[PDB]
RNA sequence: CAGGCGCCGAGGGUAGGGCCCGUGACUGGGGCGAAGUCGUAACAAGGUAGCUGUACCGGAAGGUGCGGCUGGAUCACCUCCUUU
RNA sequence: AUGCGCAGAUACCGGGAGGAACGCCGAUGGCGAAGGCAGCCACCUGGUCCACCCGUGACGCUGAGGCGCGAAAGCGUGGGGAGCAAACCGGAUUAGAUACCCGGGUAGUCCACGCCCUAAACGAUGCGCGCUAGGUCUCUGGGUCUCCUGGGGGCCGAAGCUAACGCG
RNA sequence: CCAAGGAACUCUGCAAGUUGGCCCCGUAACUUCGGGAGAAGGGGUGCUCCCUGGGGUGAUGAGCCCCGGGGAGCCGCAGUGAACAGGCUCUGGCGACUGUUUACCAAAAACACAGCUCUCUGCGAACUCGUAAGAGGAGGUAUAGGGAGCGACGCUUGCC
RNA sequence: AGGCGGGACCUAAGGUGAAGCCGAAAGGCGUAGCCGAAGGGCAGCCGGUUAAUAUUCCGGCCCUUCCCGCAGGUGCGAUGGGGGGACGCUCUAGGCUAGGGGGACCGGAGCCAUGGACGAGCCCGGCCAGAAGCGCAGGGUGGGAGGUAGGCAAAUCCGC
RNA sequence: AGGGUGAAGCUGGGGUGAGACCCAGUGGAGGCCCGAACCGGUGGGGGAUGCAAACCCCUCGGAUGAGCUGGGGCUAGGAG
């Protein structure tokens, strides 16, 4: 029920460089799931470019485990949703009920794993940080206990356990930074399920992108009647500005944001 | 792995006469068997070019001996072919 | 018998390809005619020794890293040739 | 110089993480078509040395062509970068310094699967057999193991070979 | 409808005519070996009688659709017989190619774009509307959600 | 026009809105319940009759629920839990009328006008609806028992 | 409406160790290619108080996709 990434159509005219992926569980989801409105327009004013749609399923997923902190679960199997950067495992809880959950590193259908008060540090179970075997990996992870799985490292194979101090453990998050969460808080054990996805290649843009749902963006689009920047000519403007009365693209946003100093440091950057 | 016992047992099934403690028959039985479980291994592995190689030489050897097999007599030989399976 | 009927194809035309020939501003280029305007690797540890395959950078010879081949000087270690 | 430190480093102590490598032992030593291959453990495997003389019965030596194989560099996607590090940036230089030196830091260096075959690819010396003093050392298999014998490595080394080394 | 000539008309072959139905012969430089090929250039078909094979339908025998195949031959200038129906080749600048628009000239560049890079934000993200409220954003959660100049891909992006 | 349609029912987007959050005011936002669809669901068809309407009328044939009863039968008894109706796109085997089409095949009113042919000649038609009973196709799965540490708060129903 | 194209998977036959990979049959995917209904509307032409407050003709592009379309809705006018 894993999934092929690479399959690429071939020379079926410019449908060139189209990357397929196929989770093998292929089953159509199950019983627990509604749908999302057609947002893009919202609070009934309209906003943010692109946006279009394309077919309609729509998710409900588990984001909180302490709610059975124990009932082993066995991979119902693999599958996913018209959302999320890295598929899911519909899991079965030994008590009858099941739940759509993450999809850490390639686990295995039928596999038992669970979590709570002491779970075996086997990628799959989840645990209050504290049970953090420092130097290990998780994601999903949530600071401010109860505030549900906060930091759903999307396909975000990224929760790197980095030491502890006080009632907070240190973590290396996607981004390339290290924040802190009080141990009692929690983490889904292990890592994500998708990345190659991230590399996926798609053919005739219009076709693909739109299918994605998203349409466009078109800067200093000539007639700068608005389009912040210049136009009514070839030449790329100067000032150094962006759409809807913008600050270019090299300035802050944070602030006192009591948030900030409160934890984390590394400051915002990487260097591949 | 290399199961000496069963080994001898087949050196036997083959060596028409119980006094073939080294004969074309056996070169055959042996190089064959070996060649086979060996190769199968090769598969679930993919990279040991050194030994692949040897195996190579080996298979050669065997086949060639058979070459002669035919040279003097391929009759009894084709029987062998038969018994075994290889070259079909 | 004459002619009629039949392909036959010398021949020429229209189209297309192939081998080679010549051939074109500009152009990468190749070889040389004592007396030149620059630096100078290499041979003396040629002064970071060199040489090389590779990669990359530079007025230029070339330098730099990966790896290696000695057709690499001086003491310090041992085996082995002779010998007052 | 430099760049880094009293917003305390450089040294000392404890703890954390990870990548790479693999000391003494280990050798002038070993295994491999070659390339080249090492901390130990285990899985599967191949070459290959000795002795009973037991088996077969010369089936064997050669290899144009092809077929698989492999330095390091570099490419392809997907991991990963502790350190080292062309490129780049400095600092030191001379008259010049793009390089030799010191201070930095990418790609790469590393793993998987794919791809390049590349060469002072070397012993610059194709392979296969048998004939011609000895001397020495060293590893390894058999023995009446002051040694002998089969095999394997460096060394000295008559004859002899070469234009000369030097092969032996 | 034309002939004689066949673009010299003409800023432009604008137009219009050529040409076009399927089956067989055959098919160039280049190439992301998908293709440019309906390249291109030939030849075919109508209807008769004759020998010869096939997939239908209760085996299968007035029951039908596929080509058969081939042979001799029939009548016109004429045989997709009328109506549906490619003119073509060479070559250069742009742009990739699918596209949307400019409702009212402006088939088409521009804008899309896939895909490049910078760069912004720690989620009660950052912006976008809002008098709070609030939604949006995203039940998404930095391979993710925004600001952007470019715009397959190939080589390549140096000096302050 | 009980049986066609729409309401006498369902609901999404979506509007309303008891609560609640919110504005100088007028309002902004809004769960719940409601309103709100040729999207859901539901019980009839064909032949005949008017200047004129029809599966609404007439007639033949086939049902629909709700009320009163009686007759037989049961832990019956919410709409709250559940299961359940429920769903791309491309394509596509197998099986039935529609619906094409030749029957000289049977019924029929006629004809050769014209050289001819009265001869498997023309011309017209050769059905449509039918409880279910039944015979083609398939079209939509599990019996238990128990544990039945979830239940999907409350219990044998689902799920482990 | 209709027609051609002819990938991926697979099945078998072919070559090593197995394998690459090949060939063939199956297949019959989106691009699409050809071309109506559908949707756009240059290229030329035909009206100037014209059938018309944007038309008719000959013609032409897409002709499964960012496609076209009926019904039901929300954003609106210094806002969309
Ligand atoms: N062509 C040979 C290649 O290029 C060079 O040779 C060339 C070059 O060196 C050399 O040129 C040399 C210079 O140097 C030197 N420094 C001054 C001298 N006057 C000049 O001479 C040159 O010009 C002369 C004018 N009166 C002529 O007579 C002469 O033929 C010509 N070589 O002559 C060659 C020209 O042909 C390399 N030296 C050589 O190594 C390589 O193989």
């Amino acid at each position: 029920k894993f999934k092929p990434y690479t399959p690429s159509r071939r020379f079926m005219t410019v449908a060139d460089f189209s990357e397929i992926t196929k989770t093998e569980p292929e089953k159509s989801l199950v019983k627990p799931l509604k749908k999302t409105g057609g947002r893009n327009n919202q609070g009934r004013i309209t906003v943010r470019f692109r946006g279009g749609g394309h077919k309609r399923l729509y998710r409900i997923i588990d984001f909180k485990r302490w709610d059975k902190v124990g009932i082993p679960a066995k991979v119902a199997a693999i599958e996913y949703d018209p959302n999320r950067s890295a598929r899911i495992a519909l899991l079965h809880y030994v008590d009858g009920e099941k739940r759509y959950i993450i999809a850490p590193d390639g686990l295995q259908v039928g596999q038992q794993v669970v979590a709570g008060p002491d779970a075996p540090i086997q990628v799959g179970n989840a645990l209050p940080l504290r049970f953090i075997p420092v130097g290990t990996v998780v994601h999903a992870v949530e600071l401010e206990p109860k505030k549900g799985a906060k930091l759903a490292r999307a396909a975000g194979t990224s929760a790197q356990i980095q030491g502890r101090e006080g009632d907070y453990v240190i973590l290396r998050l996607p981004s390339g930074e290290l924040r802190k969460v009080h141990g009692e808080c929690y983490a889904t054990v292990g890592a994500v399920g998708n990345a190659d996805h991230k590399n996926i290649v798609l053919g005739k843009a219009g076709r693909s992108r739109w299918l994605g749902r998203r349409p466009h963006v078109r800067g200093a689009a000539m007639n700068p009647v608005d389009h912040p920047h210049g136009g009514g000519e070839g030449r790329a403007p100067r000032g150094r500005p962006p759409a809807s009365p913008w600050g270019w693209q090299t300035k802050g946003l944070k602030t006192r944001k009591r948030r900030k100093p409160s934890s984390r440091f590394i400051i915002a950057r990487r260097k591949k | 792995p290399i199961t000496k016992e069963e080994k001898q047992k087949v050196i036997q099934e083959f060596a028409r006469f119980p006094g073939d403690t080294g004969s074309t028959e056996v070169q055959v039985a042996l190089l064959t068997l070996r060649i086979n479980r060996l190769s199968e291994h090769l598969k679930v592995h993919k990279k040991d070019h050194h030994s692949h190689r040897g195996l190579l030489m080996m298979v050669g050897q065997r086949r060639r001996l058979l070459r002669y097999l035919q040279r003097e007599d391929p009759e009894r030989y084709r029987a062998l072919i038969e018994k075994l399976g290889i070259r079909g």
